[PDB]
RNA sequence: AAAGAGGAGAGGUA
DNA sequence: GGGCAGTCGCCGTGTACCTCTCCTAGAGCAGCATGCGCCC
DNA sequence: GGGCGCATGCTGCTCTAGGAGAGGTACACGGCGACTGCCC
């Protein structure tokens, strides 16, 4: 209902693709691990969804 | 080749069974390719029994690990990471960024001179 | 404070998670007790292996408990002058730090002790007196807590004591070196450091430590208070005709 | 001659 | 260089007494008593 | 029908182990000392 709120998250932390969104959510929930795209979907669905 | 050998850390007494099940999960998948050999080392050693006579029985020579031979990719180390009864890859340990816990383990392949001693 | 290094740096020798420098040889950006990775490491043994000159300085680096060297190493009285001559031209909360080092250096003086000996090479093993196994359940037998941490550090020592024997191959024999690390500091101080032991139940053990510890320690339980004998214990009742000197006793 | 060993939970009385 | 200010981790938190229960580890391997099939 | 031989479920001896999380998580409150950030 207030789309200007979110406007200075978004400038202020970028946009992501969804590739891109769930390489970044691999690197900040698994530090060390090499990134995958396949295994943030499988963190988000075992997380969330199961 | 670039198929190099490692070394995987397994639970107490449950090496055959990690080798079988990861034997029959790398041919159901298709990926014999990435895969090609593991293995549990043995060697017979003279075992006496209650008398003097001596059973010469095989016992393993590295009681907790399986050698596996493999190109190391990212999706194989996945596959094999994901196998039960397995703990961790044997190489490099890493500082933990942030909290408690272990590491990242770099895996390293065994030295030509090494694998040829192990390997008669 | 000895070796005069950070914490993390000695932390991280020990646990097998970097090399150190034990002398730069005949190097130009190689430093002693310069921390190092397995990367550089692997860099710095690609130049001196290809069979090159002015390399053939010694340059040992060893990544390991490493720290016996470092402390053998040590000259009390030279670093004594040298931080006497060097407090006086310091100010601030410079001065202050050297000041506490010096004090330790001076300890080791007093005392004629050796700072290497602050690293184990055998371990004592209390009386079986004090620790008692107990004989009820049946068939089964009672549970103590220091016998498991023995057992565990024995275990340990024996199996690497026998892949040492047979030359196996150094990846795992480092792992054998951690473990038994490990498994001491556990026998010492449970959770002190790392994770915490658990036996049967979710439930941590009970180490040396825990025993001189607290409200429930030796000191504040059998040293300052005690149980006694010829004794006795009841409900009171009011007697009137009685002196201010006097009891009933049943 | 012999005879109890510790630990962990839950509930009470000054 | 010189810090302020902020954050993170370790230490501590009254005294005596009474009763009830559950647990000392858990999985592999071999011995054994039982059930069922077989040949006369 | 009946004695005998084999398969099999039940159970007790043994040993060994002992690693590492799985997740049982997020969960008190004050005081003090030891690092680290971002600026003047
Ligand atoms: N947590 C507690 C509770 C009680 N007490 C002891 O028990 C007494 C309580 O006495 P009680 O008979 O319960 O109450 P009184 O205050 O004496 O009042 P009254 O007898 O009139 O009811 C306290 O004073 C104290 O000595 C204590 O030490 N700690």
């Amino acid at each position: 209902r207030h789309p200007e709120y979110y406007q200075k998250t978004i400038d202020k932390e970028g946009q992501f693709s969804e590739d891109e969104a769930l390489m970044e959510l691999y690197r900040k929930l698994r530090p060390g691990e090499p990134p995958t795209v396949s295994g943030g979907q499988q963190l988000l669905e075992s997380r969330f969804f199961d | 080749e670039k198929a190099r050998w490692y070394a995987v850390q397994v639970a107490s007494g449950c090496e055959k069974r990690v080798k079988a099940t990861l034997e029959q999960r790398v041919q159901t998948l298709d990926a014999a390719n990435r895969i090609l050999q593991v293995e549990i080392p043995e060697t017979p050693i003279v075992k006496l029994k209650k008398d003097g006579s001596r059973q010469s029985a095989e016992e393993k020579v590295f009681p907790g690990y399986v050698l596996v031979r493999m190109i190391l990719d990212d999706d194989a180390w996945q596959i094999v990471r994901n196998t039960p009864h397995v703990i961790n890859f044997v190489g490099a340990e890493q500082k933990r960024p942030y909290g408690r816990g272990r590491g990242h383990v770099k895996p390293m392949p065994l030295s030509p001179g090494e694998v040829g001693r192990i390997f008669k | 404070i000895l070796l005069d290094m950070p914490l993390r740096d000695v932390e991280q020798i020990v646990y097998f998670n970097s090399y150190v420098v034990l002398n730069p040889g005949n190097h130009s950006e190689l430093q002693y007790k310069q921390l190092l990775n397995e990367d550089q490491w692997m860099e710095i043994e690609d130049q001196i292996y290809a069979e090159e000159s002015d390399l053939e300085g010694i340059e040992v680096g060893i990544g390991a408990e490493a720290l016996q060297q470092l402390l053998q190493d040590l000259n009390l009285n030279e670093e004594s002058e040298k931080l006497r001559q060097e407090i006086a031209e310091s100010k601030g909360q410079k001065r202050a730090k050297l000041i506490k080092r010096l004090r330790v250096i001076d300890n080791f003086i007093g005392t004629e002790s050796r700072p290497e000996w602050m690293v184990l090479n055998v371990i004592p093993v209390i009386p079986p007196d004090l620790r008692p196994m107990v004989q009820l359940d049946g068939g089964r037998f009672a549970t103590s807590d220091l016998n498991d941490l023995y057992r565990r550090v024995i275990n340990r020592n024996n199996r690497l004591a026998r892949l040492q024997e047979i030359l196996a191959p150094e990846i795992i024999v480092r792992n054998e070196k951690r473990m038994l690390q490990e498994a001491v500091d556990a026998l010492i101080d449970n959770g002190r450091r790392g994770r915490t032991v658990v036996g049967a139940n979710n439930r941590p053990l009970k180490s040396l430590s825990d025993i001189i510890e607290g409200k429930q320690g030796r000191f504040r339980q059998n040293l300052l208070g005690k149980r006694v004998d010829y004794s006795g214990r009841s409900v009171i009742v009011v007697g009137p005709n009685l002196k201010i000197h006097q009891c009933g006793l049943p």
